[PDB]
Formats: C-alpha cells, structure tokens, sequence
C-alpha cells in the first residue's frame, strides 16, 4: 500500500501488531458467480 | 449533521490552552473601587439598530446586588449611573482603607464573598461593620464563613459544612430597555432571584447534601474550572420572556448561554491562544427525574454535550447576540427531526469520543470520560468567516450517477414551489435606433404599380394588435417623435440636385409642420423644432421661420387639413398627420385619406418645393394614385423609414414639386419594400409568443420564471424528497443561469434557488428517460448569508454582445438543418453539449471533443454518445454512425493550436470526412466573402501573413479563399454542390434570443452581421448537382454559370434576400441588369449569361417538367468593385470665396460624403464648403473654401451609399490639415469648436472667440452664411497677417 499520517487514526498500516497469515481454512473468495438461470427466475 | 432542524458543519474545532489564574488582592481591590476610565468594572451593552446603551455587565466586585431595584435609587441615564457609582466607590474605597492601610496590607489575599456582600450592603444602606473583619482571608474563604453563624444571616447561611449563598445579577437594565427585537438578551440574569449557589469543598458532600433536599428544578455545575471553588447551582422558577413568542425559566436560559459562549468559542479557536476555560457548558447533574424527550431542557442538553465535543453551527454567529437571533435559534431547536448524533446526555458524567478534539479529560481531574468505541468521522479544523453576499451568487451544478422517475421529480417541484407570483418585466431592445432609406435611380429597370408588395390580410388580427403592443410596450427609447423627425431631416437636407449641382433643401427657408401636437411633456410643441431653430442639429441650417397646425396644437391653429383653408405658400412642407382619426376604421378611407393630403401638401407647397408625407398603412391603391398624379409633377423622391418600434409606417419625401418629368418606380423600391415587410413578419411571429407585459406567473407559459424554497436545509444527509426537487428545477430550466440565497425569515433558515425557462428548456426535457440527480457537496459547503434579490423577466439591462450575437446565428443554422430522426455526427462539443437543445429529440447525436464531458449519459432516451478524442485524427472515422456532420467554431482555433495553415487543416479535415457515410456537411470557415476591410476593435485582417485578429478576446487564426476550399471539396467529392449559407439581412436566428429572456440591441446586431460577413457556414452537398462559374463575379462585369444535366424544358430562377431577382420563364421581366439563357443540345447544357448590381449571396433554384418542389442547386457569392480612393492637388492655392479644385478618382459605383469627429461623433460638415461635380473628362472634382481652423481639424472622406457609412471608404484629407496661410490675404476664419479659443497674431493676442465678453474688432468683417461644421457658429473675415488659435 503507502505510507500517511493523521493526528488521530485506528489502524495503522504501517505500523506494529498486524497480522499476516494465511491459511486454507480461511481462504479468500468474494462473489465469484451466482445462479441466475431463466428457467428458475420467472 | 443535522439536530431537530440545527444544521452543523462537517469539522471539528476546540480551544488547546488554558491560561493561568492570578488571585485577588488588597491593591486591586483598591483598584477596582478606583474605577479609572478604561479600567472601570462594567461595561455598556448598545441597542445594534439605534446604537443606544441600553444595559450594562458587572464584573467583579458588584456582582452582589441580590435586592428589588427601588432600594438602591439607581438614576436611569448610563452617565448618570456612572458618576453616582463612582461617586459612592469613592467613598467605600476610603471606609476600607481606613481599616486596612496600604502600607502593610498591599499584597494580601481577599474573600471574594465579603468583597461582594460588603459592596451590596454599602450600596443598600444597611449595616457592614461586621463584615471588614473578615475581608483578608485567614485559613480558607469558605472556612472563614462557616463558621460565623447566624449574626450575617443576612448575606451567607451554613447548612453545616456547605455555603448557600444567593447568586447575583450579572446584567443591569437601564431605562431605554423596552424588549426590542433588537436588545441583547440577558437570560433572565437580571432579576432579583434567579437561582441560589451551594458551596462545598468535595463533590461527595454535595451530593449527600442534595440527596435530602429538592432537586426537582435541576442541577447544574461546571466541572473545567469553576469560580470560587465548587459549587452547584439551583434555578428558581423565575422567567425570561424578552424572546417572543416564547417563555424560558431561569435553568434552560442559564444552560442556552453557556451554550452559545461554548460555541463562539469553539468557532474562533487558534492552537496558540490561551482561553479562560476550556469547556464552557453546564452539567445537569440531579433532577433528570422529570425531563420529557420532547421537552426544551432535553434538547439543551444534547446541545450542550454536542458543543462540548467540539460541533460548529452552520450559520454565522454574531459578535453581539440579538432577541430576533436567540428567537429564531429557539424556534430552530424545536422543530421535527431526531438526534442523528451518537452522543445522548447522561447524568452520571460527560461524554467525550475517541475522535474528538478537546483535551478537556487531560486538564481536569474528575466528571469527563472518554470513550473508545464511540468514534466520529470528522476532519479537524475550524470554521473560515466569511462577510454576507448582498445578492444572490450563481451556482453550477454537477450530476451523479443517482437517477429516479420523472414524475417524483415534477411533483416535489410542485410541493417546494413558491409560484404564482408578479415579476418584473424588463426591456426586450434597448439602444439606439437605425434608418433604412431608398432614392430614385435611373441605373434601374421599371416597375409598375402593380408588382409592388402590399400589407399583409390580417394586420388588424386581434392577437397580431396584441404582439404590437408588447413590442411597443418593452422597448426602451427617448420621445419617438423627435427621433423620427431627426433621422428623417438629416436625410432630406443632402439630396443633391441632378441639373443645378446644389442641394434641394437649403438654409433660410420658409417651413410649415403639419399635425404638430402639444404632447403631455410639457414642452407643448413638437421637440426638434427647438434645435432646429438654433441650429444645434449638424447637417440641418435653420429655417427663417415655422408655422404649425393641427387638431391637438398649443401654439399654432387648429385647423383640419384634409379641406381648403386659408394659408400662404411655403418652400418646404413636413407632415406627420395620422389616418387614423378622420378614416372611421375603413381601409378604404384611410387611403381616400392618404389621396387627400397629398393634394394638400402638394397645393400649399411652392413651385421649386419640397414635402414629406407619412404613411400608416402602404397600399397598393395609394402607390397607383401616386404613380399616376404625383410622379409626372416633381423632380425626385425618396422613401425612409426609421425603425424605432414594429410597424409598417413610412415617410414619402418628394423634391421639385410643380415640374414636368418621367419618373417611375423602380426595382430598389421593390427590394426595399420586400424587406420592409419580410421584417415585419417575422418579428411579429417571434413577439407574439411572449408573456403579458406586468402578467402573474403559474407555470403554464413556455417563457417564464421558476423558483423553489426549502425550510431548515439538511444536505448533510439530505431526504430523497428535496434532493429530487431541486432536481427536478435543474432539469425544468437546464443550461440556464441559477442563483441560490441563504436568509432568515419567520424563525427560520432558508433556501431559495431561482432559474428562467425557455422552450429550448423544454425540448432537452422531452429527451430524458429518468431523472438525473445532483451532488450536494456544494451546497453544504456553504456556511454563510447569502441575501435575496427581487425577481426579473429580463435580468440583462445592456444588450448581447455581437459575438453572442453570431453564436446564435450558428445555433439557429443548426436547428434549422437537422431534420427528424437523423443521426447527427457533431465536432468539437463543449462540456455543456449545447447540441442537445438545439437537435430535435428523437435524433442520436455522436459528440466528438478532446475534453472530457460534464453530461450524465444513462438518463437519456435515444442514443446519446460521448467521445474523448481528437476528430482530426485517422484510424475513427470507421465506425462511427452519422449522416450530417456539425463543425462550428473549432476549426479555427484547431488549427492554430497544431500551427498549420488554414489550407492544410481544411484538407485534413475533408480527408477525414472522405471516408465517413454523411450526406451533408455544415462547416464554419474562416474565409472572406467581400471585399477585405477591417472593423476597427473587434476584427483586423492582416493580407501579407493570412491572419484574422481578435482583439476582444486576443486570440489569433488564420484564413483562406473561396477558390482554395472549392477546389479541395471538387477534388475529394466530383458531383458535390456547395453553398454559402446566407445569414445577413435576416432576422429569424432572434427567436433565440428574446425566447430566452435575453435583451438584444441593434448596433450589436450590425456588427454580428459584418462579422459574419468574413466567417460563413459552407454547406456541402454530398450528392449534388455540379455547375460552373466562368466570368468575374463582380458589380457590373459579365459572369457567366455553366449548368449541366438539364432538358430544353427546364425553368430556372434566382433568389435575392426572400426576393425573386430574376427568372427564365420570363426573360425581359427580370430585376437584374442584362440577363440571357442559352441551351446547347449536344453538350445538354444551359449557359446563362448575366450582369449584376448589387454585391452579396445569390441563390438558384430549378424547375423540372411539371413538378411542385423545385430541385436546388448551389447558391454564389457577387463582390463589389474596388475601393482605390486618390486625391490630387493643385500647385497655386485658392484663398478667395471660388476655392481650390481638387480632382480625385475613385469608382463610380460610390457616393461621397465628408465628415468629422467631434467628441467620439461623427458630425457633416456643410454643403457650404464642399462641392463634388464632374468635368469634362468625367474626373470628380472637389471644391473647398479653405479655412484657418482647417489647420486643426481632420476631414475625412466616407461611402455613404448602401446602409453601412463609412465601411469600404474612409479616407483621410492630409493635404487640408497641411497648408500654409499666405501673409498678404484676406482670410476666413471660424471657431474650430465650442471651447474658447485665442486667436494671436505674431504673438499679440487678439481676441478670445466663444467667450461671453467677445466684442468684435471694428476692421474684421463677417460672412453671410458660415462653412462650419456646426451652424450655430459664425464665420469672420480677417485681414492679412499670420494667425494662430489656441484652445484655451
């Protein structure tokens, strides 16, 4: 990403305690498809 | 945000810095009782309307006075109060002094309670020596008094180990107070018991305390820094009712001017100004038992908590508070809403958020908690002020990607519409007035009475009465008459004799006014005659004498002219009687009318005279009498008529009265005439579609005004329905100026946005699917006044200038050429896409432009697309769909910007198009069609380096030939036919202007038009029908047309201006000077050989076997001769009454006039000093009297033959402003002008001409009729010597 400053913020990217660690149970999807055939819709 | 109808702003301020505190000693109480001028504690609160003191604030000391106001006996005057108080502190001072010295006492801590108790009961009259003993503190203030007991009842009182004291005013009244609306409210703060103050030490005492007493009026405290320690405050149910309509007790006035101060202060917040406390506002603490959520205290609360974490209002607060502004706010808090804020007051202690921007938690040490879940979304930074805007401020707004239906949108408009209401109108023209005019020629063929155009069938329609009226109605213009007559003099004295050599009309001759009227001005006689006797009018000398006559005359006899009366012979006779008040509503007897006043005038005229009639209505039957018993009998006539409002009158002037000749109508009286009510036509076409003068507006007519009005604004989170209002205005008037305004009225905020409608409005309406809606941001910006402005029809008061004015001829040729549902290719689209408005709305448009575009694009109907690319470049040409392409005012400016010459950008650009599918092509092109000129201060042309020049803009193009761009279009299409669209002359392009609100003027319109005379449209035909020019098209020469693919049957005819110039059906009967038609078989071909008169655009037409629509072809361009202008003078001079003979060559085709500038004006120097004649040769030949003021002025020689003065010839005279005065002559002189001069002969000053006492030497000798410019000046005769004028 970058890097910022504010004089009062909640997340800091660039700073410490963030977490970076993937794993198969959490996976990352958002919506690849839905189901929006003619027949079903009516 | 928004709170129960308080808007706030979107940042976040709050005060940093504390500032320390100092205590109170025996010097500054001394001090304080001194009360030196400047340093006084009081201090004057003024009226802000009359500016009178009405209150005053005590400060401390004198903050103790607890009592009724009659048991002090204050006076009732502010000085007054001031010398008794100082007089009384005076004496307190010494009292206290005299217990305590300063030499021993000057650095010691005072009670601040027996400071004020001490004043209050000197002030009162009762007794206070048991009170100076406990004025220097021992253990603590309030210890000290604890302890006392009941022998000071009367000021303190103890419940144990608490304090009760009674709190003391801080505002006192003064006489003039009568609860104004503009007096400062003073919260109640100055009555005799508003509230009692508890004492303690710790808080948990207090609220023990309070536990087993009533709490039920509410408690409030401040936590930040208070007083004299802490203590708690208890209202009483006494009331304010200074803020109508509304009455507030003592607990919610105290809690709205903390409020108001926490504010003020949070607005004006530097980080490095210190403040006394950093959190102004109460706490109610106990009695939150007994508040409804629909209650004011409630409400005051949330207020309060909100100013507390660091919220700014959105409107200005002022630096001294009003009861209209404290009663407006009121009225603001109680309206319906809800509290969008996630902040809601809790007695237990002070809310402050994770975002907020007050340090109030680090300064203090117990009642603020901060909490970390509660966030808010706000920048930090404070409020910028701004002064009120007087009038409403334009405002362009911007479209998001929001839509809804159209219906929603026309029905919000309904419910935030302030309409019906009367508007002001305006004025539709302004400016001054032209002339047009028409003489007899020889030079032209001959026309009977029949062939000449009549008034049209229904002048007399009630609706055609009606667009007469508000034409009249709505013009701007001095009295009518005395311009009418002015124009119509100064035409008359300059006709020329054609066998004599001299003028008609010339000075000292007899006049008669006929149908002269007193008017309701006051001056009870016609205007001009009052110059013209002076001879203040240039141009016109004045007569020996002038008789009037007529029903409504003051100063003459009333007499009817139609019937023999007695009256002798005059040389010159002006009539001006109507037919409208003996012809009884009959036609035909308004012209037996006409018939008889000829008869009269041409019976009183002498032979050799002159006279001018007016004509109401022209008919046909009156040009046949006049052709038949008029004409043979005089010498010449012409026509004039000077168009102030929309008519059809005109004025017959005919010289040589009583004399034999051949006179007949002739074909420019025809032209004339066609125009004359071409005109006519079409302006009462375009007037009659506008709203009644002074009408009531609803919404119903086309062209109109349109406003809305929203209470208590919220575009913070603004509601769909007023979003879709204003919405809906925006698409009701779209591309037209909107204003908006912010003000008070009735208790309230408001919002007011103001457009015009037009029907071009109206068409971009009809194309739209859904409704667009707008991007609030700029509006909730705003944090301002903005005052209101009354509402006009017609806002511009000083007319378009003439490149608006060439702007709408391009937009109305536009419209006009699309037809229905036909794709449309358009280069070079602004942002704006004007095209939208001015295609019809069911044809797809394709805008092409480099800059991206403003428009929304899923509102519309049919296809609507925008591009972002150049149009000149290759590779796009492909694909795109369109039949006729629009480019107008790009391409110049295109081309300069890539540096290229006109040429190669036109061959680029038709490259380009070559490969497209259009059929026709609308291009403006910068490229002369005349004579080259330049006008002076809005275009130069520049010859040697092809450039056209704009000074009002300082922009720079270049330019072309016809005989370049012809070829090129030849070249890339072989069977195209091109035609000069003909813009001059015409007034149709005006319905786009006065339809939309939008005042016009005539001079602006003669320079659009000689604008557009060197940038015309070319239209190509794609498909077309080829034809050749072969001869010189020029004035008089033989031209030649080559025309093609045609039968030994076909027909054809040209067109002049709307006027038939000439045809082939009937050779001979034609209007242009030698026309002939030939066909040739074998070569299928027609030649047409011609000779013209008149420069300008001439359009053919053809007609094919027996068919009704007539197939047109192209349409050529006829130029006028050359403009070459010479003079040539003699080696001897000529001083003498004969002159000096100047020969000068110029063509022909010219009539010459001289003239000079006097002030910025043109002014006509007399026919008493210049004479133009012929010789032998036929050389023109110019006589001059040479004058000693000729050597300081400048006369110039200009065209006066068509309607423009002075466009293709100006010719200064040098060689005049050059001469050299002989020694040993007599020698004329005059006062070059009406300043006074000082004629000085070898240095030996003379005289001083124009100066009141002027007596003329006994020597100098005076001329008969004068030779200067101006009549009313006088010419002498001085005798030899050299002489010099200097203007004094």
């Amino acid at each position: 990403m970058g890097n910022a400053s504010s004089i009062v913020q909640t997340i800091n990217v660039t700073g410490d305690g963030n977490v970076f660690k993937p794993s198969a149970e959490t996976s990352s999807t958002a919506v690849p498809s839905l189901s929006l055939s003619p027949g079903m819709l009516n | 945000a928004n709170v129960w109808g308080v808007r706030l702003a979107d940042s976040l301020s709050s005060p940093t810095i504390e500032t320390r505190t100092r205590q109170y000693t025996l010097h500054d109480l001394c001090s304080d009782l001194d009360a030196n001028p400047g340093r006084e504690p009081w201090k004057p609160l003024r009226n802000q309307r009359t500016n009178n003191i009405v209150a005053v604030q005590l400060f401390r000391p004198l903050q103790g006075l607890v009592l009724d106001t009659q048991l002090y006996g204050f006076p009732g005057a502010f000085d007054d109060w001031e010398r008794f108080m100082r007089e009384k502190l005076r004496v307190l001072k010494y009292e206290v002094l005299r217990i305590y010295p300063i030499s021993n006492y000057s650095n010691e801590h005072v009670n601040v309670f027996v400071a004020n108790a001490l004043v209050g009961a000197f002030l009162s009259n009762q007794a206070f020596y048991d009170l100076l003993p406990l004025l220097i503190i021992n253990d603590t203030m309030i210890g000290d008094l604890l302890g006392t007991g009941a022998s000071l009842s009367q000021f303190f009182q103890s419940h144990g180990d608490v304090l009760e004291v009674a709190a003391g005013r801080k505002y006192l009244q003064m006489e003039n107070y009568s609860n104004d609306d503009d007096d400062p409210p003073l919260f109640a703060k100055d009555l005799s018991d508003y509230a009692k103050a508890f004492y303690s030490d710790t808080y948990e005492v207090l609220d023990r305390f309070f536990w087993t007493h009533d709490s039920s009026a509410g408690v409030l405290v401040h936590y930040d820094k208070p007083t004299n320690g802490h203590h708690y405050l208890l209202g009483t149910l006494t009331q304010m009712v200074s803020a109508p309509p509304y009455i507030i007790n003592a607990t919610d006035a105290m809690l709205l001017e903390s409020c108001l101060e926490q504010f003020s202060a949070n607005v004006r917040a530097r980080p490095a100004q210190p403040v006394t406390r950093l959190d102004q506002c109460y706490h109610l603490r106990w009695g939150a038992q007994y508040v409804g959520e629909d209650s004011l205290t409630y409400r005051l609360g949330v207020l309060s908590l909100l100013a507390t974490n660091g919220y700014q209002l959105a409107r200005p607060i002022p630096r001294q508070l009003t009861n209209r502004w404290l009663s407006s706010f009121v009225s603001q808090i109680m309206s319906d809403g809800v509290n969008e804020t996630p902040l809601w007051p809790q007695e237990r202690y002070v809310q402050i958020a994770y975002d907020s921007p007050s340090v109030v938690d680090g300064a203090t040490q117990y009642g603020y908690v901060r909490k970390n879940q509660l966030r808010l979304g706000m920048r930090i930074s404070a409020l910028q002020s701004l002064s009120d805007t007087p009038s409403p401020v334009q405002w362009l707004p911007q479209y998001t990607i929001d839509q809804a239906a159209m219906d929603e949108g026309d029905l919000m408009v309904s419910r935030l519409t302030q309409l019906p209401l009367r508007p002001d109108y305006g004025n539709i023209w302004v400016g001054d007035a032209l002339s047009y005019y028409v003489d007899y020629n020889r030079s032209h063929r001959v026309v009977l009475s029949s062939e000449l155009p009549q008034l049209p069938d229904t002048y007399f329609d009630g609706d055609e009465q009606y667009g007469r009226s508000l034409f009249s109605l709505a013009r701007k213009i001095g009295d009518r008459s005395l311009v009418k007559d002015t124009a119509v003099l100064k035409h008359a004295y300059q006709a020329i004799d054609p066998n004599t050599g001299k003028e008609y009309l010339r000075s000292r001759q007899s006049v008669a006014y006929f149908g002269a009227s007193a008017g309701h001005s006051g001056a009870d006689q016609p205007l001009v005659i009052e110059p013209w006797i002076q001879g203040k009018i240039s141009g016109v000398p004045p007569p020996s004498s002038v008789r009037q006559f007529g029903y409504d005359v003051a100063r003459g006899a009333i007499v009817d002219l139609a019937r023999p009366f007695p009256s002798g012979d005059y040389q010159f006779v002006y009539s001006d009687v109507d037919q409208v008040v003996d012809g009884h509503d009959d036609l035909s007897i308004s012209s037996g009318l006409v018939e008889s006043l000829l008869s009269s005038c041409m019976h009183a005229t002498a032979p050799g005279g002159s006279f001018v009639v007016k004509i109401n209505f022209p008919t046909r039957p009156v040009w046949h009498y006049i052709e038949q018993k008029i004409l043979p009998n005089i010498t010449s006539y012409m026509l004039i008529k000077p168009f102030v409002t929309n008519n059809v009158e005109l004025f017959f002037v005919a010289f040589g009265v009583h004399q034999h000749s051949s006179l007949t109508w002739t074909s420019g009286v025809y032209f004339f005439l066609v125009d004359h009510f071409y005109r006519y036509e079409t302006l009462s076409t375009i007037s009659r579609q506008l709203p009644s003068f002074g009408y009531v507006d609803d919404g119903s007519s086309v062209t109109g005004i349109e406003t809305i009005s929203i209470e208590n604004p919220g575009f913070s989170n603004m509601t769909q329905a007023a979003r879709i209002g204003i919405s809906g205005l925006c698409a009701n008037v779209g591309n037209a100026r909107k204003s908006i305004a912010i003000y008070e009225s009735h208790g309230a905020r408001v919002l007011t946005i103001t457009s015009r409608r037009s029907p071009a409005s109206a068409r971009r309406k009809s194309r739209l699917r859904y409704l667009p809606l707008i991007d609030p941001r700029s509006l909730e910006v705003q944090a301002r006044t903005i005052l209101p402005a009354d509402p006009v029809l017609f806002e511009n008061v000083s007319g378009a200038s003439p490149h608006v004015c060439l702007t709408m001829m391009y937009n109305f040729e536009v419209s006009s050429a699309v037809y229905d549902g036909d794709v449309v290719l358009d280069l070079g689209t602004g942002p704006e896409a004007k095209i939208l408005e001015l295609i019809p709305a069911t044809s797809p448009v394709t805008c092409v432009d480099i800059r991206p575009t403003a428009q929304p694009s899923g509102c519309w109907n049919v296809r609507t697309t925008f591009l972002e690319l150049d149009y000149l470049s290759d590779g796009w040409i492909t694909g795109v769909r369109g039949d006729i392409v629009t480019c107008m005012l790009s391409l110049g400016a295109a081309a300069a910007g890539k540096s290229m010459t006109f040429d190669a950008a036109f061959q680029q650009l038709i490259k380009v198009l070559s490969k497209s599918t259009a059929n026709v092509v609308l291009v403006q092109v910068n490229c002369p069609t005349d004579v080259v000129r330049s006008i002076k201060g809005y275009l130069e042309i520049d010859s040697t380096n092809k450039r056209y020049r704009f000074p009002k803009f300082g922009r720079d193009e270049p330019y072309s030939d016809m005989d370049a761009l012809e070829k090129i279009c030849r070249t890339a299409w072989p069977n195209c036919s091109i035609t000069w669209v003909p813009l001059s002359y015409d007034l149709r392009w005006t319905r786009l202007a006065l339809l939309e609100s939008t005042t016009l003027s005539s001079a602006s319109i003669r320079i659009a038009e000689l604008m557009y005379k060197y940038m015309p449209i070319m239209r190509i035909d794609i498909h077309g029908l080829p034809m050749e020019k072969r001869g010189n098209f020029i004035v008089g020469q033989n031209c030649s047309l080559v025309i093609p693919g045609f039968n030994a049957q076909d027909v054809f005819n040209c067109y002049f201006n709307s006027a038939l110039a000439f045809s082939t059906e009937d050779v001979n009967a034609a209007m242009i000077p030698q026309v002939s038609a030939q066909f040739d078989a074998t070569k299928g071909e027609w030649t047409l050989d011609m000779v013209f008169s008149d420069a300008g655009i001439y359009t053919m037409q053809a007609l094919v076997g027996s068919n009704a629509n007539p197939v047109s072809l192209g349409s050529f361009v006829v130029d006028s001769p050359d403009v070459d202008i010479t003079d040539a003078w003699p080696a001897q001079l000529d001083f003498t009454i004969a002159g000096t003979d100047v020969d000068i060559t110029v063509n022909p085709y010219y009539r010459l006039m001289t003239f000079v500038r006097i002030d910025g004006q043109w002014q006509i120097a007399n026919p008493d000093k210049f004479q133009f004649f012929s010789s032998a040769s036929g050389t023109l030949v110019m006589n001059v009297k040479l004058d000693i003021a000729d050597k300081y002025l400048l006369y110039y020689i200009r065209d006066v033959q068509s309607r423009d003065v002075g466009f293709y010839i100006q010719h200064p005279l040098q060689l005049l402003n050059t001469i050299t005065l002989p020694t040993n002559e007599d020698l004329f002189l005059s006062a070059p002008d009406m300043r006074e001069w000082a004629v000085k002969e070898s240095g030996n000053t003379i005289c001083i001409l124009n100066s009141q006492g002027f007596v003329l030497p006994q020597d100098w000798d005076v001329l008969t009729d004068t030779i200067s410019w101006s009549p009313s000046i006088p010419t002498y005769i001085v005798p030899p010597g050299d002489y010099t004028l200097t203007p004094l």
